[PDB]
């Protein structure tokens, strides 16, 4: 019965100072509300940050500091650096129970792009047994996180059969994501190239096999 | 630097530090004797008498006296302060007011009291001339060096401070200073005593059912009528007055 | 120092209950509480409520007071979220976190539920080795399908885990009523095909488990 509002997004670069706000909708926040922050990383990763407004969890770097500015919790990021690009959360307490703030994603200028590795694979011939064949594209360690994947069987744009999920973050901090193309074991043997080609900041990658 | 209930603070009562007690216009010099709650003087720790301790939050601010302001009527003239108190030369003035400038506020106390300067002779002026007789009026001291007579200065009771008492994210959250004796319970039943660093409540919820308190008597105080007990103990803590009425010859 | 490890994800269909694990590690469990969030696929994060370690009394946030039960193993540092009579709307990840300092300090890694009707199909796990053709270069990728099952989740490692750098594993994604999964491996060109590589696959549903080679195509 409180709600408690973050900065939908925030963009700064390597070296600099952000803030971030969280905001209650009933009043003021104070050092009652214990304003907490929450970092999610890729692959729903949490850790906590600071606690009680300006206690910071430990072995969270210092460039983290709390504190309330105004009416509301803020988290100031000193020197932001490019492992700080996450999702941020700030939780208020009342009296009885907390509310979540709605994240602020941060972006910070960091690691240079990076192009994707694209490997194609054949039907393996086990599935071929089974009167089905399905060409695996991966593709991984790409940034920016966003590609284009187009199929062309035999020099023709396929354009039903294929399945490309979305770019899921690594470890890193780089994207990765496969498409699958099936035939049949027999639309398999029928044509002859298969290719699949990745569109990444601007350049493209063109993998084929040949049966 | 005591804190307790100044009576007319700018608005209406507030609790300032420098809470006035305790006026004296009772000479003849034009002089009153005052003692704030505030502790002005030297620092916290060693230096410099014309440095300027109050109290704001549970902790001091030991720090320059930049703007002080006694006033009357019209605008006194400071003499000295020592300790809890402060000599200053003001004309006649139904009421008393002090206050200084921290520098982001005014943060004034104000005071009802009844004051006159009668000199002493068979001349009933308003204010001391620059000539005259000398003759022997009553009045106080410039100075500190000064042991005739003591005031009892014994511990502070506890004090309020619900800024202690946050909520761990379901339940009311009490914490310390720094490691001082924080006296807890609630309306509901959970830890009745409180002698501890930084609890949670496990039954109550609301702030406002809390026992939020600082028994925090590593430094005494004085015994002002706007102070609460401490209900254990006349501590020790007897202290002198600097500002003795002396035989001066005005 | 602090884990929490969770449970792996279920699938169920609606009606069902789950018990989702929280294993602590670190800390005296009995002096800190936890905490058990709930992060909806949109929606962002959500307290569900905060379990005493020492005494044993549950809150329960007002959304949540009903089909959900929070208890705790004690005696093995274990707290336990439990959601019976399951709705389809309750698919979403739950977090276990530690209360401490004013706020959370620790969070778990998540326990995904996707509540959805569907029977158990096992998965057909095929290996992917290069194109019959070359390949020289100063490395060399692999990969393992694991296509065609029902429901989530399956484990999948590179043998046996010992191999996990230069490894990556790609989400199962839905597909014609059935879930898809693959992984790449890469490796330096003297050590495939000379040692050996393998793929190990296990979908608990169907008590599949698939160890399959990646063999070179000629």
């Amino acid at each position: 019965q409180a709600v408690v509002t973050q900065e939908s997004a925030l963009t700064t670069s390597p070296g600099e100072t952000v803030t971030l706000t969280c905001r209650s909708n009933i009043g003021a926040v104070t050092s009652s509300n214990c304003a907490n922050w929450v970092q999610e990383k890729p692959d729903h990763f949490f850790t906590g940050l600071i606690g009680d407004t300006n206690n910071r969890r430990s072995g969270v770097p210092a460039r983290f500091s709390g504190s309330l500015i105004g009416d509301k919790a803020a988290l100031t990021i000193t020197g932001a650096q490019t492992e700080d690009e996450a999702i941020y959360f700030c939780a208020l307490w009342y009296n009885n129970l907390w509310v979540f703030g709605g994240g602020t994603k941060l972006t910070v200028l960091g690691q240079p792009k990076s192009s994707p590795s694209v490997t194609l694979f054949p039907p393996s011939s086990e599935e071929l047994e089974t009167n089905k064949a399905t060409l695996v594209c991966t593709i991984t360690d790409f940034y920016p996180g966003v590609v284009t994947v187009d199929w062309k069987v035999d020099g023709t744009p396929v354009t039903q059969g294929m399945e490309t999920t979305q770019p899921s973050k690594q470890s890193n901090n780089k994207y990765m994501a496969s498409s699958y193309l099936t035939l049949t074991a027999r639309a398999w043997e029928r044509h002859s190239s298969y290719s699949c080609q990745v569109t990444h900041e601007g350049h493209t990658v063109e993998k084929s096999l040949s049966r | 630097p005591y804190i307790a209930d100044c009576p007319n603070c700018g608005h209406s009562r507030c609790d300032s530090p420098i809470a006035i007690e305790e006026v004296r216009g009772d000479a003849h010099a034009g002089v009153i004797r005052i003692q704030t709650s505030a502790m002005f003087g030297l620092k916290t720790d060693g230096v410099d008498l014309a440095y300027m301790s109050f109290m704001n939050g549970k902790t001091q601010k030991s720090i320059k006296i930049d703007n002080l302001h006694v006033r009357t009527s019209a605008p006194c003239s400071l003499v000295s302060h020592h300790g809890y108190y402060i000599l200053a030369q003001c004309p006649p003035g139904d009421t008393v007011t002090v206050g200084f400038h921290d520098g982001p506020n005014r943060h004034t106390c104000t005071v009802a009291h009844k004051v006159e300067f009668r000199p002493v002779g068979r001349e009933k002026y308003r204010h001391p001339p620059e000539h005259g007789v000398e003759l022997p009026c009553n009045r106080y001291t410039h100075k500190r060096a000064d042991q005739g007579h003591y005031v009892e200065m014994h511990q502070p009771g506890l004090v309020a401070d619900h800024s202690l008492l946050s909520i761990h994210s379901a339940k009311v959250k009490i914490t310390v200073p720094s490691g001082a004796q924080v006296k807890y319970y609630c309306k509901c039943p959970d830890v009745r005593e409180g002698i501890t660093s930084s609890d949670h409540t496990t039954t109550c919820t609301d702030v406002k059912q809390c026992r939020a308190y600082l028994i925090d008597n590593k430094k005494w105080v004085y015994n002002s009528g706007r102070l609460p007990r401490g209900e254990g103990d006349t501590f020790k803590g007897k202290l002198h007055v600097p500002f003795v009425p002396v035989k001066a010859k005005c | 120092q602090i884990q929490l490890v969770q449970s792996g994800r279920e699938v169920k269909n609606p009606g069902e209950t789950v018990k989702i694990s929280c294993k602590a590690s670190g800390y005296t469990f009995t002096e800190y509480p936890m905490l058990w969030v709930k992060q909806a696929p949109g929606k962002g994060f959500r307290w569900m409520g905060l379990i005493y370690t020492n005494t044993g009394e549950p809150t329960y946030a007002e959304e949540f007071k009903g089909r959900f039960v929070f208890s705790l193993e004690i005696s093995a540092s274990t707290a336990y979220l439990q959601i019976n009579n399951l709705t389809n709307e309750d698919t979403a990840t739950y977090f276990c976190v530690r209360d401490y300092f004013i706020s959370l300090d620790y969070w778990g890694q998540g326990t995904t539920l996707t509540v959805s009707s569907a029977k158990t199909t096992a998965p057909s796990v095929y290996p992917l080795a290069p194109v019959c053709g070359g390949t020289t270069g100063s490395s060399v990728t692999l990969g393992c399908l694991v296509k065609g099952y029902f429901p989530e989740p399956v484990t999948l490692t590179w043998n046996s885990g010992s191999l996990s750098s230069g490894v990556h594993t790609f989400p199962a994604l839905l597909q014609s009523g059935l879930y898809t999964l693959s992984s790449s491996v890469t490796v330096t060109s003297n050590t495939w095909p000379s040692q050996t590589i393998t793929c190990n696959v296990a979908h608990p549903a169907s008590s599949t488990k698939v160890d399959k080679k990646i063999e070179s195509r000629r």
